[PDB]
DNA sequence: ATCACAATCCCGGTGCCGAGGCCGCTCAATTGGTCGTAGACAGCTCTAGCACCGCTTAAACGCACGTACGGATTCCGTACGTGCGTTTAAGCGGTGCTAGAGCTGTCTACGACCAATTGAGCGGCCTCGGCACCGGGATTGTGAT
DNA sequence: ATCACAATCCCGGTGCCGAGGCCGCTCAATTGGTCGTAGACAGCTCTAGCACCGCTTAAACGCACGTACGGAATCCGTACGTGCGTTTAAGCGGTGCTAGAGCTGTCTACGACCAATTGAGCGGCCTCGGCACCGGGATTGTGAT
């Protein structure tokens, strides 16, 4: 039974953050539980948003008022700076 | 602006807490309590407003900023 | 056709915009989900992993250990205000606490 | 005739504790909710009951920590609040 | 055809499980929604209006009163622990609070 | 534009247990947030003990374990019984 | 069973807390906090492990519980 | 030689502050989860990890309660934690 | 105590406005039929939960003793509450102007969906290096003297 | 202060086991095409938000005065912390047994969906009764005397 997780992930952000730095199965695992909360969070937020806008769509303007709202201070300024870049990168191929 | 929460007002809210005697320190620091609390609400009430493209924070943008503060409120549309 | 290139590398990321995409189109969120919606979210959740990460990483060097730790972890989010208003009812098993004792114990 | 210090107070409190009504006038609390969201957004309009809820919510939030105040100063033996009793219930309440 | 009878008559109920459903179907629950789901949930919402009512309509007599007002429904959710529990993170607009004095307070 | 709210059930339900006994504009829209608040509660409650056991349906078991774990003590006892009876009553027409 | 939370084990737990000095009725107070703590969240876990059928109450079914309860534990697989 | 009342009991703060272990024995603590969860439905299995989970939740609610109930203390001037400071701490709390 | 007295409460006696009911209509719920798949169920496989036992120290416990802390008492000055005269501005009503909320029609680009292809990501495995720990020496704060 | 000394810390010196990488494969992401509708946009309509002004008292304010409360100092007994000898049982390792978790195949009843019908529920309107309030008399607690 294959049961998915972000392990792989995180690994390659580690890597590219700390490249001597490695990390134990129990903090992997705290990381896991990381990601899928703050995920969990944004898009419930987004869909908040679309329904009280009467929208039927979660776009990536939904997510960045999403990200203004859950995340505190400057946190929220950087995240919404990578998000943006991440789009128009995606968006040019 | 903060001015305008006068000492009266404070001690009435002091009184409906069921409040005997206050310090005269407690007047300011009520109003930086109050600021922050609105500040934080507002904030959020805008972000809806923002989002909705609209030009007026309507009742409902408050109820949402209260829900997710954990401080849902009853009476003004949810 | 031509050679498969992920959404991931297409937005150069390292999270997976695919995978993020599916769990938002089947994790009842809405009836449609927009093409940039998955790569925005990836995006936002690699900058806070890494966020953790690198201050996880240092408080690991702090330590003269060379593998992060939950204490590590829980170190990097508590030394942080906006990491630990994020995270303020979130308990993270085998962290502890921070050293603090009120002034008024001290000898 | 002079009440004795206490005796308004306690009144004042029966009073208050039996009413609903705000407490705040609302035309200077109009006054600041327009000026603390001027730092968010410019130009900003605002429905009626918009305030009004804002209004409702502030009092409530203020009421029930006062109420945290309170105790707060009967636990150190004391019937006056002081700004070490806010400060304490807010720390308490996470805030 | 068959005369048109409610989903809310056949279960005996004031409250509509027709808008219920539908607003379970279109309040992006889950994928499907069982026959027997609206009519559980209609119930339960019906069960807990009559109570609060029940308990608003008596605080109303007790202040001589024919009408309940939000003060009449402040007063039937404080002073019941359990609607008191349910209702705990919530503020009834114009209910006001409980006549509490602390008895350190009293003359 | 018509705006859609329990009042007509909520004014109803009050006859039946209070004949004589009105309600003001302000005591209905309490009672409206009221019934919406709890609506979602239940709703997402259900919506998670699906996607918790890897089912697309929510059906009156979910409903059932929801009241179960959001109304504290004899609230919970009462609500299931009313649940039941209504599911059952619906079910022989 | 309650018992076999020691003195000691409280007196651990308030170090860790930062306590220097503890009264001698705080370990009933304690052992009586931390039942009402337990059987809050073993009641939601139960609640869960019923409605999936099992007789075993894993991991995520705590986890569940604790979430629900604005407790939330990351390590145990959420 | 003999250390001074609070020399040792500051000595074990730090150290405990310093640890992440737990600090309630098992055995114990898994009794007590199993005796409790009688109640709710019998015959129950538990995974190891899920006593673990509702070990480690403990734990980090007892500490923080403590934590909490040490200010109050402070607040009434006093350096000893009694059940008066668990029950404001608690009150404060909304528990 | 006894009496003034100041504030609240209780109760008729009226204005008035919103609860409450009705009416027309429409849009959303119901009836009926149709079809695809979610889930219940039966059977099987094997993971891991339970039970238990025998040691082996670490932890717990029970008690002895001393002292520092909690609490009761005392005193005293001033920061509060209460009251009153004076100023300020909130509230109300009225009037006028206009931004922008809300809605409708249109039309297109975007998202769902489906088939075909394919490569990232999963488990399984395997193995060296990080780390836990042991021991021993230095370091260092604590306390009697 | 000076010195014992008891506890912690820091650092080599080893066992060992889990981080970490690789391998095979498959299932989920990508490519490509196809089609329906969500939403952006433009235009229009009119609601309600804003601005303002002129009174009219209620509220706010500033101050005077007295006293009750906060806090500092004092004393004292005992409930705590610390230490030590003795008991208890947690932890560990090992072994065995089996409930039940997890999975796969099958098959059907149930839910989605669509068209047709229709009736509950919406706004709009309208109007009497509940209630807010005014005033006046009784009630009642508070405080000087």
């Amino acid at each position: 039974s294959r049961k998915e997780s972000y392990s792989i992930y995180v690994y390659k952000v580690l890597k590219q953050v700390h490249p001597d730095t490695g990390i134990s199965s129990k903090a992997m695992g705290i990381m896991n539980s990381f990601v899928n909360d703050i995920f969990e969070r944004i898009a419930g937020e987004a869909s908040r948003l679309a329904h009280y806008n009467k929208r039927s769509t979660i776009t990536s303007r939904e997510i960045q008022t999403a990200v203004r709202l859950l995340l505190p201070g400057e946190l929220a300024k950087h995240a919404v700076s990578e998000g943006t870049k991440a789009v128009t990168k995606y968006t040019s191929a | 602006n903060i001015q305008g929460i006068t000492k009266p007002a404070i001690r009435r809210l002091a009184r409906r807490g069921g409040v005997k005697r206050i310090s005269g320190l407690i007047y300011e620091e009520t109003r930086g309590v109050l600021k922050v609390f609105l500040e934080n609400v507002i904030r959020d009430a805008v972000t809806y407003t923002e989002h909705a493209k609209r030009k007026t924070v309507t009742a409902m943008d408050v109820v949402y900023a209260l829900k997710r503060q954990g401080r849902t409120l009853y009476g003004f549309g949810g | 056709r031509a050679k498969a290139k992920t959404r991931s590398s297409r937005a150069g990321l390292q999270f997976p915009v695919g995978r993020v995409h599916r769990l938002l189109r089947k994790g009842n969120y809405s009836e449609r989900v927009g093409a940039g919606a998955p790569v925005y979210l990836a995006a936002v959740l690699e900058y806070l992993t890494a966020e953790i990460l690198e201050l996880a990483g240092n408080a690991a060097r702090d330590n003269k250990k060379t593998r992060i730790i939950p204490r590590h972890l829980q170190l990097a989010i508590r030394n942080d205000e906006e990491l630990n208003k994020l995270l303020g009812r979130v308990t993270i098993a085998q962290g502890g606490v921070l050293p603090n004792i009120q002034a008024v114990l001290l000898p | 005739h002079r009440y004795r210090p206490g005796t308004v107070a306690l009144r004042e409190i029966r009073r208050y504790q039996k009413s609903t009504e705000l407490l705040i006038r609302k035309l200077p609390f109009q006054r600041l909710v327009r000026e603390i969201a001027q730092d968010f957004k410019t130009d900003l309009r605002f429905q009626s009951s918009a305030v009004m809820a804002l209004q409702e919510a502030c009092e409530a939030y203020l009421v029930g920590l006062f109420e945290d105040t309170n105790l707060c100063a009967i636990h150190a033996k004391r019937v006056t609040i002081m700004p070490k009793d806010i400060q304490l219930a807010r720390r308490i309440r996470g805030e």
